[PDB]
């Protein structure tokens, strides 16, 4: 609603599903990922990006900065258990 | 890798997600946005793999929505569960309609 509060439409992702499925299809062990599953994986990925951005911004804020730098993202992966799966990508 | 770059989700859609949780006029530099685009790709793979395991452990070939929801516990992102369940309910509801 325009003159009302923000209303989210659930059951949809802002990501291009074909591109998410392309990544999903790289998994050697998966026989078939259903469309409903792909959609949930897509939304989870949205939530992941938001989580990572938020944590990286919080570190920027402690250093009195208004923007995210690469070292902020890296320090998040370096220090936070939930981001352990990224440890190789950041070569830490 | 050229593989990461080929798989990467659109830089502008990821940028909007990032800026969506930051104060107005916050900036995000190139090396950082890139790192998060690539992190998103690894997250898709991470959640997918854990979900496929649960499908397999249930002797199923189809990776199903409940496998993704249960995979959140295995990858220790249970804070996403309530939101995903809401999407699933809405998804199925729209499906019958459409």
């Amino acid at each position: 609603g325009p003159l009302g509060s923000m209303e989210k439409t659930y059951g949809k992702t802002v990501l291009p599903l074909s591109r998410v499925k392309r990544i999903i299809k790289q998994d050697e062990d998966v026989h078939y990922c259903s469309n409903a599953s792909a959609l949930l994986i897509s939304v989870a990925t949205e939530l992941f990006v938001e989580k990572l951005a938020t944590e990286a911004y919080q570190l920027a804020k402690l250093q009195k900065r208004k923007g995210i730098r690469y070292r902020d993202v890296e320090d998040v992966v370096r220090k936070d258990d939930q981001f352990e799966f990224l440890s190789d990508l950041f070569s830490i | 890798t050229s593989e990461l770059d080929d798989l990467a989700l659109p830089r502008s859609i990821i940028m909007r997600l990032v800026k969506g949780v930051l104060p107005e006029k916050s900036l995000v530099q190139k090396e950082a946005l890139k790192a998060m685009i690539n992190s998103a790709t690894l997250f898709v793979s991470f959640l997918t793999s854990a979900s496929g395991e649960i499908a397999t452990n249930n002797n199923r070939k189809i990776l199903m929505p409940q496998d993704v929801l249960n995979a959140l516990d295995e990858i220790e992102y249970p804070e996403f569960s309530k939101t995903l369940k809401k999407h699933l309910e809405a998804y199925e509801l729209a499906l019958k309609e459409k």
